[PDB]
């Protein structure tokens, strides 16, 4: 028989992922990409803490001591706003394709 | 009627594909793959597992030389130490010190936990790629299984389903793996009869079962503290014991594309690469006559609200008028736009309403009802929430063209400078022509 860790307190940012971690004991926290390239981390925590993660396009799977692992995809949202004014259209597309963004203007 | 299309090897996500026989009534399928597994072909190596020394006790000879002769033991050695001049609890082992040797000796023997407790060390071929897929047929859930190597085809309700090739031969095993026991490795062991102390493979057979052991452990007899009769040795720590504390991840949690990995047999589960063919037999009772089929007028669409939220937050409504009762396939004109219904019921006159979802900023696109088509758009919001649990039930808006509208601004300024330099070009062009004439 083993433990399973208490579930996390999540919330979310632009692609971005926040959890708050609250262990009894020595846990191993760990993610891979879901692409190509799983760009594999891992780390132990011994401690209440903050860990903050990057969502890739293609998503991201993290799964943290015995618990079933958790998937994560991002939505096209901005704080910008398509149609309206010219600069609220560029501001709309740049957050949602920044690198194309730049090219094209 | 053969029906061959090709879709994501993306598991969970259904996809939409129009059957298109001339005289008869568009229909829609509706496949989605809920598991795909690559097993590889496997052929054992050797067995890993941990070791143990055994001393028989020590010879010991005063007044004169003890001696041994060599044995064909996985690792065996013998020594012979003089001046040793042991004691016992009661006193002097025995009377006296003179010639005095002591004869030690040695060897490995694999454990007897090595029936429960190894490693096994597999090499890897191919695999022998296998798919379970749903099909929605004439409104009926068909769930067929089958291999992914366009053979074994299967036939359910009368429907021939051949699935396959795959378009791609990836796959997360490499030509070494190294199996405990839910978890797999990849890693290059050596090779059988090769292995080195303090090392994974320092002691291998080639069965669990199997009496003939190789072993390399650096065994080394040592002399003994005067006094005693105990057999000191320098020996390496088991190299299986240091691979499990050191093991690290296993590819349960590296594997690249998502791939789930399971063992007993080993196989790498839903990995989400390239795509999968996929060829049909449909009979032909499941075709209706265009002249049996109903027909659809004075059809219009309305889109009430729109959200990209990627989980068919767009709704819209269609208005029709129909000749007389009956189903209708629904089916969209664009990549761009996905529609969640893949069919509907017409009568008289009505409307009805669909779902889709698309990554389009502002949706623009075409729906096929029964041979009636009807252009439908709007403008799409963002969604509020940046992160979710689910992959998009869409597919890319990448390209240049799908920017959104009331993009007039670019063609304003693209206009704007263009006309600038159509005149410029006249002004010269007319300054030339009276150039030329003049001499
Ligand atoms: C078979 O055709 C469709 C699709 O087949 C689906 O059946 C269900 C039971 C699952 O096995 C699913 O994996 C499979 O794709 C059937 O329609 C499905 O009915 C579902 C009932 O549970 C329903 O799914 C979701 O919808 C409800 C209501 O919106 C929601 O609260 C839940 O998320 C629920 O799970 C959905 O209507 C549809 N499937 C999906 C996922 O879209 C249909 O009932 C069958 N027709 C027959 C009898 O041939
Ligand atoms: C006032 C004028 C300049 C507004 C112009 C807005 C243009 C420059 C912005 C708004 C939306 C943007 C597009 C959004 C989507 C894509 C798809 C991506 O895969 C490549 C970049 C591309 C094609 C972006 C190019 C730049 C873009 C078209």
């Amino acid at each position: 028989r083993v433990p399973k860790a208490r579930n996390p307190t999540v919330t979310y940012g632009k692609n971005q992922v926040i959890m708050l971690l609250y262990p009894d004991h020595p846990t191993l926290l760990s993610y891979r990409n879901m692409g190509e390239e799983p760009n594999y981390q891992e780390e132990w925590v011994m401690h209440k803490k903050e860990v903050v993660l990057t969502v890739p396009t293609e998503g991201l799977e993290v799964t943290w001591g015995n618990n079933e692992p958790y998937k994560y995809w991002p939505q096209l949202s901005t704080n910008g706003t398509a149609h309206g004014h010219p600069h609220e259209i560029i501001l709309y597309y740049y957050e949602l394709y920044p690198t194309m963004t730049v090219v094209v203007v | 009627y053969e029906h061959v299309t090709v879709i994501p090897n993306t598991v969970g996500v259904p996809y939409k594909t129009l059957v298109n026989r001339p005289g008869y009534s568009p229909m829609v399928l509706e496949m989605e793959l809920l598991s795909v597994t690559l097993e590889p072909t496997l052929s054992l190596d050797y067995i890993t597992c941990e070791y143990k020394t055994v001393i028989p006790s020590p010879y010991v000879k005063c007044c004169g030389t003890a001696e041994c002769k060599d044995k064909n033991l996985p690792d065996y050695s013998c020594k012979v130490f003089t001046g040793v001049y042991p004691f016992m609890w009661g006193g002097a082992y025995c009377f006296c010190d003179a010639e005095n040797t002591q004869l030690s000796e040695a060897h490995v023997e694999k454990s007897e936990s090595c029936k429960t407790e190894f490693a096994s060390a597999y090499r890897a071929h191919t695999a022998s790629a296998s798919a379970k897929l749903r099909v929605l047929y004439q409104g009926n859930n068909i769930t067929v299984t089958a291999y992914a190597n366009g053979d074994h085809a299967v036939t359910v309700k009368d429907a021939k389903f051949i699935v396959g090739p795959m378009s791609s031969a990836w796959t997360p095993f490499d030509n070494k793996i190294v199996v405990y026991k839910g978890d797999v490795y990849n890693m290059d062991y050596p090779p059988f009869g090769a292995g080195r102390p303090g090392q994974f493979g320092d002691i291998q057979s080639r069965t669990p079962e199997s009496k003939d052991v190789y072993a390399n452990t650096q065994l080394v007899l040592q002399r003994p503290a005067a006094g005693t009769v105990h057999v000191p040795y320098s020996q390496a720590p088991s190299g299986f014991k240091y691979w499990l504390k050191e093991r690290g991840a296993s590819l349960q949690h590296t594997a690249p594309f998502g791939c789930q990995i399971a063992t007993n047999p080993v196989r790498a589960v839903n990995c989400a690469v390239g795509n999968m063919p996929i060829s049909i037999d449909i009979p032909e009772a499941a075709f209706t006559r265009v002249v049996d089929a109903p027909s659809l007028t004075d059809m219009s669409c309305e889109v009430p609200a729109c959200t990209h939220s990627s989980d068919f937050g767009g709704v819209a409504v269609i208005k029709y008028a129909a000749s007389k009762k009956g189903k209708c396939a629904v089916h969209s004109m664009t990549n761009a736009v996905t529609i969640r219904e893949a069919e509907i019921e017409v009568e008289g006159n009505s409307q009805l309403q669909i779902s889709f979802s698309t990554a389009l900023a502002s949706a623009e696109f075409r729906v096929q009802v029964c041979s009636t088509q009807v252009h439908c758009a709007a403008e799409c919001h963002p969604p509020k929430d940046h992160i979710v649990n689910y992959p998009a039930s869409h597919t890319t808006l990448g390209v240049q063209d799908i920017s959104a509208t009331a993009m007039s601004w670019v063609q304003k300024i693209t206009g704007g400078v263009g006309l600038v330099v159509a005149v410029a070009a006249l002004i010269l062009i007319v300054v030339l022509c009276v150039s030329f004439s003049r001499h």
